[PDB]
DNA sequence: CCCCCCCCCCACCCCCCCCCCCCCCCCCCCCCC
DNA sequence: GGGGGGGGGGGGGGGGGGGGGTTTGGGGGGGGGG
């Protein structure tokens, strides 16, 4: 009964007044029994919300604003006490309330997941609870330039001073909880707007997906604020010296922080590869091309002015359209007739992990401030230059064990970590000769390959498509690195036989299945496939034998369905698709498999005036391909007019006519 | 609760049948005598109901809108028992209340008086035409022709929302031949002028009466009303309601004033007596006072064999110097004359003099409303400072003063009104 | 005093001596103004208010204005053989309200 | 402390290149920043528009 | 540790607000219970400097009046438990519900079973420090308590409105629990909570209770609105005890809540989601004449001075030098006579009407402007600024009801007061003729648009006028000095003739007085505020035998409490005076002596006795009244005869 | 030239629409050839 | 190893229910008569 909930909220409100407040004689001042009150609040979290799976206390604590109005004041004032004392050297007690404040922050910032195992109460309360965590993240990053962050590192430093052995289990746990605090503060992110599907949709959809609370803007939550507050509290320095000092109880949270820093930021944004106004002028010219295009597709006179075109077909029958531009351009008339159809084919549809490169829209970017850009790129630079190989060895040498018990989230975050920093160092080393590929040498050490192979193989066998996609990305970066070191050169030949047979088959099977999965899944399949083919060509077991495993129709469907997003794709992605087509069609000469109308449609749309950029390099590749493709299609139809029907359909898997269809004698 | 209503009804029946003072059963006598002259009502003094059994008065005054119909029903049953030999048809009798509860002045009535029996007083400033309200509706379903009925008590019903055993959504209709109706009239009561607060505009109430209380008052009469202060949700604020009174009683020749006026007629000094009695504080002006007596009495109105009709009304103009007591004489004549209206020439407009168009807020439809001449019909219109009146107003006086009519064509309403003034 | 196009009921509508409140009012051809209007500004010149009672709306609006009046003498041409009394069509109620000529 | 709301910000441009007349209103300039001139005939009651 | 139904907080915890909005904090039940205890302690323990509890005494008085309203002074709450004053300012709708419950608790403690007399108490928040003009209100004031100045421009009727209302669902088991009605919108029932579905709904006729309701259009004061702008307005809503506390055409000061609501009409016509707004009034104050028991005793004390009449008359318009006959007439008018009615048959005017006729620059307008500040009910109108209807009464077709209603003119607004008509000579005669009825018969008899009625207009009219052509000309009699006719002139039953004669010893004293008065009025000329008030008091005593602040309360007291009688007056003295005045008034150009002038002597003698707070009129009052009227007549003459008339009438006046 | 007049201006059925329910189609998964 | 058949989800159509759709007074401007 809700009587219990209002009683609980009354209790937490009374506890909220017990913690402390401002003293007018303004400074924050602790309450009587304040340590016992903090312990009792920790006990409320345990006693009710954990033990009964409710999150009611986690809601009530936010209602009475304890985190923002008591705990961060306590920690920041305690930080100032200890800072001033350090310069000028009953802290034995106040240390305890600082620690219990940190425990409460770790609890209240603890990441939220919703599953079939969650209670009905939890999944009901999930949204507003996420919103309150976002207010917490804003306050933690903003308040006194986030001085509580230095409070957290100081609490950790006061057990890093003592010996490696002298750090007791309590000290080890305390350092781990400090890492979980920083991880959580990175990890809070706006929740998904999750809708009941029993009742039908109205005549309009959801009015907005925005789930922020009114006192928050997205910039308050953005990475930029994280970088600024972490720099101004030297959290980056703390993490860098911590990973340098590793010489392993805390290694998994320490990896996890770097994952949460990397999961959604693109490496190219840290490299350039009147400047802002100049580039804005470039952007505006580019969209002005689309303006002149739609203007060509627009009437010179008012909408009520419309006369009627009639398209008499090649047969003695007539259609009718009102388009004034179409009246003098039959292309527009035909396509407008097709646009007018009310009918569509109905299309069928298609969680405990955060948003990332695994599931973001493919053009998403963090727009850094240049100070934060410098601070972040130099932080991850110094990490790579110190902490990478040691950390990766520590955690991968963990993950050699306990693979059967590795939780799905842990698997995907490990794979993303691997991929992200390997990709970054490859890119930086392409940009700087001063940067060295050997600085990520741990990636190529054979245990790492074996584990990544075990992860991808088990994920695919389990049909865990999330982790399969993660391992697919990690494999792409492993192969990418392999190609770079094959040029920069032994271990290359080791992995180039260890990946034989069933691994070749597995890699050949992802782009068969990819057509059934999201754009990013398909993109990673294409990326992996391009890397695989360039690797095998660089080596060249037999080259014809392997590529035959790729040149099959579901792979062509996956490439087509990827290419169907052509406007939203990037020039390099289209280049990779058309290099694959160059191989299949020009080099391998299995041209019959691409004589199908879906490709014809897609080629026309992208070569259209409202298709690709006229100046695009990828448009040049498409044009080159299309010229050769049309010439061969004309030639095959001239030799075989049955293909005028066959163009409509999948090719005949009946070999006895299929060979004749494929080659025409 | 029908047993409880039956015991209320039987309690009232016992009150009619048993109440007696000084050896006379006053309400049995009054009910029988009312039946003989074929007015089906009973006038009850609530002092007597209190004196009989104050529990009944407490029930009545706690919720009159439920208790009054039961009292009416009890009166019908006793009426039959005292005027028809049963085992060898009358309508629903109207209850009429007399009271001496302390009056609430018309301005002080507010939300705490809603549905209480209230006693007040004022001037009736308008009296609408009669209107027909249903008492018994004979009701038919449009599809299946299932017939039923509504018996109505007019103290505050609607047609039933759907058929009382597809039959359509909103199906019922009234059978106007078998349904029974009663007369209803609307009155507007203005507060007594000498009770208006300083600098206030005089406030007024709309109020309703039915059966034998219709046509019982005319505009300008000063009355005391007994009624239920009550509410209705008009079409024209938010969560607001229009107040009104449902009248339950009105108080506004006798066989000995007949004798008094015979004796006064027989007095030889009568004309001097009446002359002295006009404006007694005004010294002198003897012939003018004599003429005012003549104007008050009037001549004799006549009709000829041709249907032609001749003025009985006298018109008098007092033209003269300042401070000669002219206005004082007019403001006296407005007191003594049984029907009178006082206006001043500069206060007038032709509309407010003859008659005007109105749109009734209750029906929300047009009706014509009488001006000063009509309200003075049967008496004197005292037009003070007449020399200040505009020319068009003095034109409008002509028909009402000499033809003693007002001819109308306004809002499409063609009409002619009488002005014996 | 006018009807409001929004509310429909009456309202005050500001004349020039209100726009010139805490300011100056300049009148050309003042002697050729109707006496109907010369007797209207008498309050504003001295009591520095406009008092109104019309259409059931009552007001006393501020008219703290310095008035500057361009006047012609009677018949247009001045004659110093006459008094300033005789040179003007004005009379003592309005001439006394002016400070200096 | 009591919650202080987020502050709204108005970006008031001024000193534009030219003033267009009311008669120069032409619908391609919909959504464009302009400067305009005329004489004010009436001004409304100040009311709260529901912003968010 | 403690029962959750009784957990309660410290005052510093209340200062330590830790819900998000203030209202979210007030509605937290521990905070609510604490606030209840806090306000109860405030009412029972805040005191006067005498140590007497303020709200103990105000509650005692509340019960004696059987009132529903308790006037809590906000400044008291700001002095003690100031956090509650902050919550009351920032969040009045929640706070006032709590404070109402607390106030009912306090008075139920003081009077057992006051729940039988009223089921509720409303606190009225008096003396709220910050004030806004109607132009000055904004979005940031929404839901805030405000204190506003304006004039009540249009007041509707006293309608009932729903307060607590159970509703009936016409499906299922019908009843729904009681909704509380606001001032802004109709109740909505999205679904019936029993059947959890849509349906028809209807008011439950047994369990519903009503309160009084009245909208008022409140508008900017004309002495406040800046130039070049339309005056702004808001719909005030009055509830319960506040209805008809004011009447149109009067200034008010309004403590209330500035609340908005959705309205599809405003959105429709404006094309933006723009909300309507009101001021839900919490208290209304009119904006001096009220007095205390010590002030009553002071009036008695000073009145028995045998010189009080002349000290009053000198106090009239004290910075106006000389003009003692004007000040006498103004004193007589402002105290008035006694209205009468013989047996109900013959009502007699009590008011005294005064005309100031004279030259330019002789303070006539300033005398009227003095009386405008000095009288309890008064209004001021000038010349072509008036109209006949704007002066007596008018009618309008109400935009709400579409019925015709009266609206009072100046002589209705000044009922039981005095009406001030400047430039009486330069009104149109089609406006002047409207004065006649109200000025003598004390009434206005409208017959317009179906309305036919007589209003009370008990006014003394004081009028100021210039003679014909521009100034007075004593070669002529009155009937040629002025355009006004005998009827209207006979109603002005004292005439003052004012002349600007050059006279050196009078002009030097006058000019010295005017210059002294100018510097004594210059702007630059027990704390600092009180100290300059004490200097101001001595400056007032430089010219005024009694304070104006005292005189106004003395006037209002004398008017409302004192009713003189002509016990044993000298009949033959008055009768011979009237007979001789009538005989000498046979001169066809002279002031028309009439029976109403005889009544004027009697009214004036009553007014002088009223100045003495006297139950009985003395010979001295009647002699002074005769002398005033005789002087008024004698000076209304061409100078060729004035000396002879003065000599003849001297036998009546020079006995005193 | 001044004042008064008078003229103007203003305050029950049928359609659209929405909600609810049932069926049919299309995809996925498993078995059979 | 591919194609058919069974089972479940999702979308579209069709039906049913409901709500909406001129007089009177006042002020000011403008023109005509004494
Ligand atoms: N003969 C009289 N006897 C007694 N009182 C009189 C007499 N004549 C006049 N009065 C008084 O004088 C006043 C007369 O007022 P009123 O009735 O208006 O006179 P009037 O004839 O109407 N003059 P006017 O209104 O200017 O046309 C009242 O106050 C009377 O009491
Ligand atoms: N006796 C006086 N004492 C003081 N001030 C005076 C006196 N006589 C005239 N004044 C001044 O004269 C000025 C004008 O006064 P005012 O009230 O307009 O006189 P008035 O007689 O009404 N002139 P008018 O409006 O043409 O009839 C004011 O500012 C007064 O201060
Ligand atoms: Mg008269
Ligand atoms: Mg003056
Ligand atoms: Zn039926
Ligand atoms: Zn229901």
């Amino acid at each position: 009964a809700d009587f219990s909930l209002t009683v609980l909220r009354a209790r937490i409100a009374l506890l909220a007044t017990a913690i402390g407040g401002p003293d007018y004689t303004p400074p924050y001042k602790l309450g009587d029994d304040c340590l016992a009150c903090l312990k009792d609040l920790k006990r409320w979290f345990k006693l009710v919300d954990d033990q009964q799976k409710r999150w009611d206390v986690a809601m009530a604590v936010a209602e009475y604003r304890i985190l923002t109005d008591d705990l961060l004041p306590i920690l920041i004032d305690w930080e100032n006490k200890c800072s001033l004392a350090a310069k000028l050297a009953n802290k034995a007690y106040y240390d305890k309330i600082a620690l219990n404040c940190l425990q409460l922050l770790v609890l209240m910032t603890w990441p939220l997941i919703v599953t079939e195992q969650s209670s009905s109460n939890q999944i009901t309360l999930y949204g507003e609870l996420k919103k309150h965590q976002l207010v917490y993240k804003k306050t933690i990053l903003s308040m006194e330039s986030g001085k509580v962050l230095r409070a957290a590192i100081r609490l950790a430093l006061d057990v890093i001073k003592i010996d490696r052995l002298s750090r007791t289990p309590r000290d080890n746990m305390v350092l781990k909880l400090v890492l979980n605090f920083f991880r959580n503060v990175i990890a809070i992110e706006p929740g998904e707007f999750t809708i009941n599907t029993k009742k039908s949709m109205p005549k309009k959809g959801i009015t907005s997906i925005d789930t922020l609370p009114p006192n928050v803007s997205m910039d308050d939550i953005s990475l930029n604020t994280v970088i600024s507050s972490f720099h101004k509290n030297k959290v980056f320095g703390f993490l860098l010296t911590l990973t340098s000092s590793l010489s392993d109880f805390i290694n998994i949270p320490l990896l996890e922080i770097m994952f949460y820093f990397t999961k959604d930021v693109n490496q190219e944004l840290l490299f350039p590869r009147t400047s802002a106004g100049f580039e804005l002028s470039k952007l505006l010219q580019k969209e002005h091309q689309m303006r002149k295009n739609v203007i060509k597709h627009t009437s010179a006179r008012h909408s009520r002015f419309g006369g009627l075109l009639s398209i008499q077909t090649p047969d003695k029958t007539r259609l009718t359209v009102s388009g004034s531009q179409a009246l003098v351009d039959e292309k527009i008339a035909l396509q407008k007739l097709d646009d007018s159809k009310k009918w569509n084919k109905r299309i069928i549809k298609k969680e405990g992990l955060p948003n990332s490169l695994l599931n973001s829209q493919t053009g998403k970017a963090i727009f850094f401030t240049e100070s934060n850009g410098k601070h972040f790129k130099e932080f991850i630079n110094n990490f790579i230059d110190s902490g990478f190989n040691i950390l990766l060895h520590s955690v991968t040498n963990y993950f050699t064990t306990e693979q059967d018990r590795m939780v799905t989230l842990e698997q995907v975050e490990y794979l993303l970590f691997f991929a992200w920093f390997v990709k970054y160092q490859l890119l930086r080393s392409k940009i700087d000769n001063s940067a060295d590929i050997k600085q990520v040498s741990e990636a190529l050490k054979e245990v790492t390959f074996i584990l990544v192979s075990s992860l991808l193989r088990s994920a695919y066998d389990l049909k865990n498509w999330t982790v399969t996609h993660a391992g697919m990305i990690a494999f792409n970066e492993l192969l990418n690195l392999v190609s770079r070191t094959k040029a920069a050169q032994d271990i290359e030949f080791i992995v180039s036989r260890l990946f034989s047979d069933e691994r070749i088959q597995l890699l050949s099977n992802l782009p068969k299945i990819g057509s059934k999965y999201s754009l990013q899944f398909m993109k990673s399949c294409i990326e992996l496939t391009h890397s695989v083919l360039k690797v095998l060509e660089q080596y060249s077991v037999n080259f014809q034998k392997v590529q035959a495993n790729y040149m099959t129709e579901p792979v062509i469907e996956t490439y087509i369905n990827f290419l169907e997003r052509f406007r939203e794709l990037e020039d390099d992605s289209i280049k990779k698709v058309f290099s694959f087509f160059h191989r299949v069609f020009v080099q391998a000469k299995e041209q019959a498999l691409l004589f199908r109308f879906d490709l014809i449609i897609l080629l026309r749309e992208m070569l259209s005036p409202d298709g690709l950029d006229r100046m695009s390099r990828s448009r040049k590749y498409v044009s080159q391909f299309s010229d050769y493709f049309l010439a061969r299609l004309k030639k095959r139809l001239k030799k075989s007019p049955a293909w005028f029907v066959g163009l409509l359909f999948p090719p005949l898997h009946n070999s006895e006519v299929g060979f004749y269809q494929r080659y025409g004698e | 609760n029908d047993d409880d209503n039956t015991e209320i009804i039987k309690s009232f029946k016992n009150f009619i049948l048993e109440f007696r003072l000084d050896s006379q059963f006053i309400y049995r006598d009054q009910l029988r005598n009312n039946i003989l002259v074929k007015n089906y009502s009973l006038t009850v003094n609530m002092e007597h109901l209190i004196g009989y059994n104050e529990d009944i008065y407490k029930k009545l005054s706690d919720e009159p809108s439920d208790i009054i119909p039961l009292f009416e029903t009890a009166i019908t049953q006793v009426a039959k028992r005292i005027s028809i030999l049963s085992r060898a048809s009358l309508p629903t009798f109207q209850l009429i209340l007399n009271s001496n509860a302390n009056q609430i002045p018309l301005r002080d009535l507010d939300s705490e008086h809603v549905s209480k029996i209230v006693r007040l007083s004022g001037i009736i400033i308008s009296t609408s035409v009669l209107s027909s309200r249903a008492t018994y509706l004979s009701i038919m379903c449009r599809n299946c022709r299932h017939t039923t009925s509504i018996t109505i008590n007019n103290f505050n019903v609607s047609l039933p929302r759907s058929c009382l055993s597809n039959c359509g959504p909103d199906p019922y209709i009234i059978i106007h031949e078998s349904s029974k109706f009663i007369d209803q009239q609307f009155l507007k009561l203005q507060e007594i002028p000498e009770l208006v607060p300083v600098g206030e505009m005089p406030r007024n109430l709309t109020m309703t009466c039915d059966r034998y209380l219709t046509n019982k008052v005319i505009p300008g009469t000063r009355v005391t009303i007994v009624g239920i202060y009550s509410i209705y949700n008009s079409k024209n604020g938010v969560a607001i309601r229009t107040p009104y009174i449902k009248i339950l009683g009105i108080q506004s020749f006798t066989e000995e004033e007949e004798e008094e006026f015979l004796q006064l007629s027989r007095n030889p000094k009568l004309y001097e007596i009446l002359t002295n009695s006009i404006a007694p504080s005004i010294f002198g002006n003897e012939d003018i006072k004599k003429a005012i007596v003549c104007l008050l009495m009037g001549g004799s109105k006549k009709i000829l064999p041709d249907g032609m009709r001749l003025r009985g009304d006298i018109n008098v103009l007092l033209l003269g110097d300042p401070g000669t007591a002219k206005s004082q004489l007019l403001k006296f004549v407005e007191k003594v004359s049984p029907i009178a209206v006082y206006t001043s020439g500069k206060g007038s407009s032709a509309a407010g003099l003859t008659a005007s168009v109105q749109r009734d807020p209750m029906t929300r439809e047009f009706y014509l409303e009488g001006g000063a001449m009509v309200l003075a019909d049967g008496g004197v219109v005292c037009i003070d400072e007449f020399d200040k009146m505009r020319d068009e107003d003095r034109v409008a006086i002509h028909e009402a003063m000499e033809q003693q009519t007002i001819s109308i064509a306004k809002a499409g309403i063609t009409t002619v009104l009488n002005s014996r003034t | 005093v006018v009807r409001d196009e929004e509310g429909g009921d009456y309202t005050i509508e500001a004349g020039a001596l209100m726009l010139a409140d805490n300011g100056i009012c300049c009148i050309d051809e003042f002697d050729k103004m109707d006496i109907s209007d010369q007797v209207a500004i008498h309050e504003a010149m001295e009591q520095q208010t406009i008092s109104i009672a019309k259409a059931g709306i009552h007001a006393t609006l501020n008219a703290r204005t310095s008035i500057l009046a361009a006047a012609n003498p009677v018949g247009g041409r001045y004659n110093r053989k006459l008094s300033l009394r005789g040179n003007l069509n004005m009379t003592a109620p309005i001439m006394s309200r002016f400070d200096l000529f | 402390s009591p919650e202080q709301t987020e502050r709204v910000f108005q970006i008031s441009f001024f000193n534009l290149p030219t003033v267009h007349r009311i008669r120069d209103i032409r619908s391609e300039k919909i959504g464009s920043l302009l400067s305009i001139s005329g004489t004010v005939t009436r001004t409304s009651e100040v009311r709260p528009e529901l912003y968010k | 540790d403690i029962d959750p139904l009784r957990e309660e907080l410290t005052l510093e915890s209340l200062s330590n607000v830790k819900a998000n909005s203030y209202s979210e904090w007030i509605t937290q039940p521990n905070v609510s219970r604490t606030i209840a205890r806090e306000l109860k302690s405030f009412l029972l323990e805040y005191t006067d400097e005498t140590g007497r509890s303020v709200y103990g005494a105000r509650i005692r008085t509340l019960g004696e009046m059987n009132s529903e309203s308790l006037e809590v002074n906000y400044r008291h709450l700001a002095e003690s438990k100031a956090i509650l004053a902050l919550f009351l300012a920032k969040c009045p709708e929640e706070m006032l519900k709590i404070f109402d419950l607390v106030a009912m608790e306090a008075t139920e403690l003081h009077y057992p079973d006051y729940a039988r007399i009223h089921s509720e108490i409303h606190v009225r928040i008096s003396d709220f420090p910050t004030i806004y003009s109607l132009r000055e209100l904004r979005e940031s004031n929404l839901s805030s308590l405000v204190r506003v100045t304006g004039v009540v421009t249009r007041r509707t009727g006293v309608f009932p409105q729903l307060k607590y209302v159970k509703f009936n669902c016409l499906k299922c088991g019908s009843i729904l629990g009681p909704f509380f009605q606001d001032s802004n919108e109709e109740i909505r029932i999205s679904f019936c909570t029993n059947c959890k579905s849509k349906g028809p709904f209807r008011v439950n006729g047994e369990k519903t209770v009503y309160r009084n309701y009245q909208r008022v259009t409140l508008q900017e004061a004309p002495g406040t609105v800046p130039p070049g702008r339309l005056p702004r307005h808001r719909e005030v809503i009055l509830l319960a005890d506040l209805v008809d506390v004011s009447k149109p055409g009067e200034e008010v000061e309004v403590t209330g809540i500035y609340k908005n609501n959705y309205d599809g009409n405003l959105n429709a016509k404006n094309g933006f989601p723009v909300f309507a707004t009101i001021i839900e009034a919490n208290s209304i104050k009119r904006r001096v004449f009220s007095w205390t028991e010590e002030e009553e005793r002071e009036f008695r004390k000073i009145s028995r001075d045998r010189g009080i009449i002349d000290k009053i008359i000198s106090s009239m318009a004290p910075s106006i030098y000389g003009h003692r006959d004007i000040k006498t007439a103004v004193a007589c008018s402002l105290f008035g006579g006694v209205p009468k009615n013989v047996n109900g048959k013959h009502s007699i005017r009590g008011d005294i009407n005064v005309l100031l006729l004279g030259d330019p620059g002789t303070a006539k307008s300033q005398i009227l402007k003095y009386v405008e500040k000095t009288a309890h009910r008064a209004v001021f109108a000038t010349g072509q600024g008036a109209s006949a209807v704007g002066l007596t009464a008018s009618v309008r077709k109400d935009p709400i009801t579409k019925e015709w209603t009266l609206e009072g003119g100046a002589l209705v607004l000044a009922d039981k007061g005095v009406c001030l008509i400047d430039e009486f000579d330069k009104m149109n005669d089609q406006d002047r003729t409207s004065i006649h009825e109200a000025m003598e018969q004390q009434s206005i008899s409208i017959s317009k648009a179906g309305i036919v009625t007589t209003l009370q207009a008990r006014c003394s009219i004081i009028a100021a006028a210039n003679p014909n052509g521009g100034r007075y000309n004593s070669t002529l009699p009155l009937a040629q000095n002025v355009s006004l006719t005998e009827p209207i002139l006979s109603r002005f039953d004292i005439l003052c003739v004012v002349r600007d004669l050059v006279d050196e010893e009078a002009d030097e004293r006058l000019a010295t007085f005017v210059v002294d008065s100018h510097v004594r009025s210059h702007p630059e000329n027990l704390n600092a505020r009180q100290r300059r008030l004490q200097r101001q008091r001595k400056k007032e005593e430089e010219i005024s035998p009694i304070p104006q602040e005292l005189l106004m309360k003395y006037i209002h007291y004398a008017r409302t409490k004192i009713y003189p009688k002509l016990h044993q007056m000298d009949m033959d003295k008055v009768s011979r005076v009237y007979a001789d005045l009538r005989r000498e008034s046979i001169s066809t150009g002279s002031f028309p002596i009439t029976v109403r002038h005889l009544e004027s002597i009697l009214r004036i003698a009553e007014s002088f006795a009223k100045m003495r707070l006297s139950e009985f009129v003395s010979s001295y009052d009647l002699d002074r009244a005769i002398k005033v009227v005789v002087d008024s007549f004698v000076d209304a003459q061409k100078v060729s005869v004035r000396r002879q008339l003065r000599r003849s009438f001297a036998i009546y006046t020079l006995g005193h």
